């Protein structure tokens, strides 16, 4: 047998003469946990092993799925039965129906910070010798990888190869005008109409827009040069 | 643990005041006024939302309310929302707002719905 | 019993 | 709900945007800049009505820049758990109502709605009635709820309503 | 899933279980209600806008009982619209052909849901007619009785336009009370009050009903165009009459009736006769208003879709043509303008306020007596319809018939995609200027002149037998290199010597760019230099549009099919393959992913409903796959064709999938159309839909097979008819042995024309099949020629196809007076200036359109490598060449010359205000 109580969660009594009492997890172990509940608006401690307690959530703060069909997954509860524990994930609007003893609370976004420091946020990539693009969010399977046609297609995580940076590039834009990479700039015209962002890198038909408060394809967008002006 | 159910609020945000959908419909338009860089998406979908639901539209008109609410012993969150939704009666009034549950008497709380009610065009 | 007939021109 | 707020905020500006009107540069690189983001902590900012003050602007040693300590008047749109608000349909789907509060939009999953609507996926309007098609809820539709829960992404907000508590449901 | 097993276990045709709304059989009465609703609405009905006659292939009104014996095959017996089509006939021609059976096919569903809600809502009222009735039995001025006559509208309801209006006034008078009656029946009140409600808790009712007319009665003189009920005169005047009124929540007589005309203006507004005959009335009068916003005025340029129309004043809905008021709504929700739609002209006039829609119809509610008292009540009155019309129904009449619009608007684009589809799918397999098939040698390239040619051989099964791959093809022979003349001399040889060891039969180009001319014309001058040998017969080379082969080369399929081969080879693969047999190839790039929607259709695709379009599109594989008629043993021998089974009458992705895997199991041909149901244990209704549509090759069949071969398997012979089939060929030859008699039939089919077939109608009648003319008329036909393929027989693209393939442009895209950029290639000698566009049309500049002022030599204004704006002149369309202009006098258009046509109702007095 296992038990997954992580450290920041919450938990109940779910049987016994100390029922429905919520605490925050400080002290984290397997079996034999004997823990110190940190509760809402109660002063006093218990002592509990971990056979005795229960993962609960009110409705409507956030969760994250550990295991399950969903693995990885963060959202909002919506309706909390014994064991189906109904919610709302953040990549979709559909339904997600999982157990609640495999969930846990954090109110934070699900953003994979770097470690080591070998790719980085609008990277410029070579998937085969007749397209470009650049990689912007690793999921668990699969990667968004954007191609200079501004769409996603979705592959595994060995797909995609590094390419060197045109530097040195220019395009020409709205008033015939000379448009660089590293310039800021404004997309009114085109198939993203109505988007701000940052150039950072320039192909044959197309520019790579960057920017940090967009989120889909981590804050990324690909365009024609004739629909740009300079920002 | 911050719910409006029970009054409890972040500590630099009970100093905030609150405003109607109209007095807000108000603002916005006025900005409108002056600026017509353009305004927002956001904008644009507060402004069609606020007139949607702006229940009463001359301003004067809500001092009297304000000055009688504040002599009464309810807040200034309950302030905008009952000028907000428009209640009928104060059953409606207690069962949309649970913190005026036990704050006062029914047919002494239905006298300040039945005084909003008339200001609206 | 029955027969169609090639009575057509 | 809508609120009314004096924040503070401070900007940097560099020095070619000095001269006579200095001041009147902060107030339109201000406009831009606390129009239409977002907290977790103030909610979702509106529009500024008014400046309160201009600090004096202290340079910056090393490079060429000043900040402007600015307190302005700004008003804000900040859902809690436990409000009760009005909404406007935007999309009804076999999962839940997805609805529009002002700045923000929200859904509602079919299990927090009453046990009587059944769903119209099939319709020019998408509805979700009743099994005598008696309260029909459309698209465009006015609606109150209550909010049981909030989320931020990225300077913006996104509420989760539930419509099993009384007096609450369409216009 | 489940429900697979169920689809694959249940005998009904899977696109009749994945129907919205599940197929339940019908009464006569029923069937008659409908077949008659449907013919009005369906295909008695105008559309609002000016829709060209989209019908490819009004119907009078004996078009009700054709529908009658359609719906009643679709609903009772469980057809498709394909079985009914090619084997029922004799009982829906002449009036409905495929598409008309779709139409009332998919109405039906439209019915049906209309009579749910009609019935659903029917129970509401009796719950509220039963509930007033014991309230009743246990008044005041508030009590409006819902009566037989209120019943009687909702049941003479004839759309869901006319049953929301009738549910919007149910919910005026009876909304308030709803919570009551079902707490009574054994949840609380949904609360807000529009002003109407605070008004009735006011007790205003013994007002407002003093007005006069009530709300029918001046919906009567509305409908009628007089006052068919005379105004009832109070005694009073009515700032008078008020007083009686006067609480806390309306102070003042001013305000009482401020009140009271509200709750009569929204009784006007909610009125089902009102609303009913100002609908009909809105109809026939809106017109359209356009002005450009902030935004609208900047970005509206003269390129913009929305330049013809950004500003229209009083323009009739009838006039809007075509898509235009789709163009018009994406316009405004791009935020570019706004739409105004008023029964009034709008105009500063006073004939122009005279003549609005609120002058002629005050007169069905004035009393016309001079009295200071009925002058007053007159203005109460004027001031409730004005209220009733500007604030509700010239709001709701604007939202509804702009919906109405803009459906009309979508159905045209929707119906523009499925006429593209079918102009692609119903050509024919190539045939040289056969029972083998033919031989195709596909030639693809990339629009990167260094890029490799790639060449593919497939055989007439559809199997990729060989390839090639041409390094130097692209090369030109008048190249400034002599190293590229020889490299490409050595690929001239590979493919010379490739064509005379594989002897295809066509060779076809990819319709890339431009310089497929440049392909084809040395494959033509080769496969010439193999015929001036006389070493070969006649080998076709074709131009073959590769936008089809690109959907394929990016699938997911054509990597699982051929993971080893580059992706411009598998797009040579593919331009083989279509001219080898069009359908075939569509359907292999048509998957469950809905990857047919990459395909151009038409430029506004993407803005109408997908799940509509996805039905018009399949619906246009399902008529010709039918038509055609699918061989199981190609689709089980080459897994290429088994794309078509699925597009079969009755059988869906489901069915033919379990189709093919049992044949697979049982590792047999279909040698038998028995077998369906002997081997594959298909349903009676399932194998009734498809039998006539599935093809057996009977001639490649033999061995122990030969037991049992019915030789009528391969035809359009439906097996309930093979008794009639053989019947008529005994027949034919006078036998005093039927199998023997159909070999020798089918051998001398000559002899079937002697044959009087209507004499056999009337026996078959006598017998009581009913008419038969129209099926043994086609028995006839089909004995003639078994499957004789129906689609019309390949042609080479035409000067404007080509065009449009190879520069990827329309004459709506590219048309004269379009504004362009261009790079500047060399001088004609000066004659003018060569240059090149993007969409690789080589442009002339004479010398005189290079400026305003005379210029006399070009190069004091161009370098070669030099980018210029242009304007379009003269486009020829043969030799991909434009007269082009650059004087600033055309590039600015000072004279409003060469810019588009502008709308007849386009605002030139606001233009002109407004610049």
């Amino acid at each position: 047998r296992e038990h997954n109580f992580q450290p920041g969660d919450n938990v109940e009594v779910c049987e016994g003469e100390l029922i429905n009492l919520q605490g925050k997890i400080l002290s984290v172990d397997g079996n034999k946990i004997t823990i110190m509940p940190k509760h809402e608006d109660l002063k006093d401690m218990l002592e509990f092993p971990a056979q005795e307690l229960r993962k609960y959530f009110k409705m409507g703060d956030h969760v994250k799925v550990i295991a399950g069909r969903f693995e990885g997954d963060t959202g909002l509860i919506v309706r909390v039965e014994e064991n189906f524990v109904i919610l709302f994930s953040d990549l979709t609007m559909h339904e997600l129906k999982v157990l609640p003893r495999d969930l846990q609370l954090c109110s934070e976004t699900a953003s994979g910070v770097d470690v080591g420091g070998q790719h980085e946020w609008g990277e410029l990539v070579q998937l085969d010798p007749q397209t470009v693009g650049v990689i912007v969010r690793l999921e668990r399977e699969t990667f968004q990888v954007l191609n200079m046609y501004g769409k996603v297609v979705t592959v595994r995580h060995q797909a995609v190869t590094r390419k060197k940076d045109n530097r040195f590039a220019v395009a020409l834009d709205s008033e015939q005008n000379n448009i660089h990479v590293k310039d800021i700039v404004k997309v009114i015209d085109g198939p993203h109409s109505g988007r701000e962002g940052e150039i950072r890198h320039l192909f044959r038909s197309f520019a790579f827009l960057h920017c940090k408060k967009l989120v889909e394809n981590g804050g990324m967008f690909v365009c024609k040069t004739r629909h740009l002006v300079l920002a | 643990e911050e719910d409006a159910s029970q009054l409890i609020f972040p500590k630099e945000f009970e100093t905030a005041e609150t405003l109607l959908n109209s007095e807000v419909h108000m603002l916005l338009e006025h900005r409108k006024q002056q600026n017509e860089q353009e305004l927002s998406e956001v904008f644009m979908k507060t402004l069609n939302y606020t007139a949607r639901f702006s229940r009463f539209k001359n301003r004067e008109t809500i001092a009297s309310v304000r000055s009688l609410l504040l002599q009464k012993k309810l807040h200034k969150f309950e302030l905008a929302c009952l000028a907000n939704l428009c209640p009928e009666t104060a059953e409606e009034s207690k069962a949309l707002i649970p913190s005026l549950e036990g704050r006062f008497e029914d047919e002494e709380l239905q006298q300040i719905l039945d005084d909003i009610q008339t200001k609206r065009s | 019993v029955y027969r169609i007939p090639k009575k057509s021109q | 709900m809508f609120y009314h707020i004096s924040l503070e905020h401070e900007i940097l500006l560099h020095p070619r945007y000095f001269g006579p009107n200095l001041l009147n540069t902060v107030k339109q690189k201000l406009f831009t800049e606390v129009e239409g983001t977002c907290t977790g902590k103030y909610g979702f900012v509106i529009a500024v009505t008014t400046i309160d003050n201009i600090g004096a602007g202290v340079i910056q040693p090393g490079r060429g820049f000043v900040l402007y300590p600015v307190k302005y008047k700004a008003i804000v749109f900040r859902p809690f758990k436990g409000e009760v608000v009005d909404a406007v349909v935007t999309q009804v789907n076999k999962v839940g109502l997805f609805t529009e509060i002002g700045p923000m939009s929200c859904f509602i999953s079919r299990h927090s709605i009453p046990s009587e609507m059944e769903f119209d996926p099939n319709s020019n309007p998408p509805c979700y009635k009743t099994m005598d098609e008696d309260i029909v809820i459309q698209q465009d539709d006015e609606i109150r709820l209550k909010i049981v829960g909030t989320r931020v992404d990225k300077n913006d907000i996104f509420a989760i309503g539930s419509l099993m508590d009384d007096y609450l449901g369409l216009v | 899933t489940d429900q697979d097993n169920e689809i694959r276990a249940t005998d009904l045709p899977e696109r009749f279980q994945l129907r919205s709304i599940p197929v339940k059989g019908a009464e006569d009465d029923e069937l008659e209600e409908e077949a008659d609703w449907i013919y009005r609405n369906a295909f008695a009905t105008p559309t609002i806008s000016l829709q060209e006659s989209c019908d490819y292939l009004r119907k009078g009104p004996s078009t009700i009982q054709k529908i009658k014996e359609a719906l009643g095959f679709m609903r009772n017996q469980h057809f498709e619209v394909p079985f009914i089509a090619f084997y029922r006939k004799e009982y829906v021609e002449p009036e409905l052909h495929i598409n008309d059976l779709w139409r009332v096919w998919q109405w039906d569903e439209k019915w049906t849901q209309l009579r749910i809600r009609k019935e659903n809502l029917t129970r509401l009222f009796e719950k509220m007619q039963a509930y007033q009735y014991e309230q009743i039995s246990a008044l005041a001025d508030g009590i409006r009785a819902l009566d037989t006559t209120d019943m009687e509208r909702l049941k003479d309801v004839q759309s869901m336009d006319e049953l929301k209006d009738v549910y919007n006034h149910f919910l005026l008078y009876y909304g308030r009370d709803i919570p009551k009656m079902q707490n009574a029946a054994k949840l609380k009140q949904a609360s807000r009050r529009d002003m109407y409600t605070i008004c009735q808790s006011a007790g205003l009712d013994g007002l407002a009903k003093k007005f006069g007319l009530t709300p029918e009665q001046f919906g009567e003189n509305l409908r009628d165009s007089y006052q068919r009920h005379e105004t009832e005169q109070f005694p009073a005047e009515p700032l008078e009459l008020a007083k009686d009124y006067v609480c806390s929540q309306f102070p003042t007589p001013e305000a009482v009736l401020e009140g009271a005309r509200y709750m009569v203006a929204l009784q006007i507004a909610r009125e089902p006769l009102v609303r009913q005959v100002l609908r009909q009335t809105f109809q026939e009068r809106a017109k359209l208003n356009i002005t450009p916003t902030k935004k609208g005025r900047k970005d509206v340029d003269e390129a913009h879709y929305a330049y013809s129309f950004k500003y229209l004043k009083n323009k009739p809905v009838k006039e809007l043509r075509d898509d235009q008021f789709l163009k018009i709504c994406l316009a405004e929700d791009e935020g570019l303008l706004t739409t105004d739609i008023s029964i009034d002209l709008k105009g500063v006039e006073g004939y122009g306020n005279d003549q609005t829609y609120f002058e002629e119809i005050k007169q069905f509610y004035y009393r016309d007596e001079f009295s200071h008292q009925v002058q007053e009540w007159n203005r109460q009155r004027t001031m409730a319809i004005e209220r009733a019309l500007q604030q509700f129904l010239y709001v709701q009449m604007a939202k509804e018939l702009k919906n109405k619009l803009l459906a009309e608007a979508k159905e045209y684009v929707i119906k523009a995609c499925s006429r593209k589809l079918y102009n692609w799918l119903r050509v024919a397999p190539y045939r040289p200027d056969q029972g083998k098939g033919i031989r195709v040698l596909g030639i693809a390239f990339s629009s990167a002149r260094d890029h490799p040619v790639f060449c593919a051989l497939v055989n007439g099964e559809g199997e990729v037998t060989d390839f090639l791959r041409l390094p130097h093809f692209t090369k030109r022979r008048t190249a400034w290199r002599e190293e590229e003349r020889e490299k490409k001399a050595q690929d001239i040889e590979t493919l010379k010597k490739f064509l005379l060891n594989k002897k295809p039969h066509v060779v076809t180009v990819a319709g890339e760019n431009r310089d497929a001319q440049m392909l084809i014309e040395d494959v033509k001058r080769i496969v010439h230099e193999l015929d001036q040998g006389q070493q070969l017969s006649s080998i076709g080379v074709e131009l073959v549009d590769n936008e089809l082969a690109i959907l394929y080369m990016n699938s997911k399929k054509s990597e699982a099919e051929f993971r080893d081969y580059p992706p411009v080879l598998r797009q040579a693969v593919s331009l083989a393959r279509r001219i080898q047999d069009p359908l075939i190839e569509f359907a292999q790039v048509c998957s469950s992913d809905e990857d047919i929607l990459c395909l151009k259709f038409h430029p506004l695709q993407e803005h109408v409903v997908k799940e509509e379009l996805l039905n018009a599109l399949y619906c246009e594989f399902i008529n010709r796959v039918n038509e055609v008629g699918v061989d199981v043993n190609r689709a089980i021998a080459h897994p290429y064709s088994q794309a078509l089974i699925q597009y079969v009458c009755g059988l869906g992705p489901r069915k033919g999938t379990h189709l093919l895997k049992i044949l697979k199991q049982n590792n047999t041909r279909l040698e038998s159309r028995t077998q369906l149901v002997t081997m594959c244990h298909m349903g009676p209704k399932v194998f009734m839909n498809c039998a006539g549509f599935l093809k057996i090759d009977t001639a490649s069949l033999g061995d122990s097979t030969d037991s049992y071969i019915e030789v009528l398997d391969g035809s359009r012979v439906h097996p309930e008819t093979y008794e009639w089939a053989r019947k008529m060929a005994v027949d034919a030859l006078e036998y005093d042995n039927p199998a023997g008699a159909l070999e020798e039939i089918l051998e001398n089919p000559e002899r079937l024309k002697d044959l009087d077939l209507d004499a056999f109608a009337e026996e078959l009648e006598r017998q009581g099949y009913g008419d038969k003319h129209i099926t043994l008329y086609d028995i006839r036909a089909e004995l003639s020629c078994r499957y004789k393929d129906l689609r019309t027989a390949y042609r080479s693209p035409n000067t404007e196809e080509i065009f449009n393939m190879l520069t990827k442009e329309t004459p709506e895209t590219f048309y004269i007076g379009k504004l362009i950029i261009c790079n500047v290639t060399g001088i004609a000698h000066a004659i003018g200036v060569k240059t090149r566009l993007d969409n690789g049309v080589t442009g002339f500049i004479p010398t005189k359109f290079l400026s305003d002022k005379v210029v006399k030599r070009p190069e004091e204004r161009v370098k070669v490598g030099m980018t210029v704006h242009c304007r379009i002149m003269k486009i020829d369309i043969e030799k991909f060449s434009a007269d082009l202009t650059c004087r600033t006098s055309d590039l600015m258009d000072r004279n409003n010359e060469w810019k588009l046509p502008k709308d007849t109702y386009y605002d030139f007095d606001a233009e002109a205000a407004d610049h």
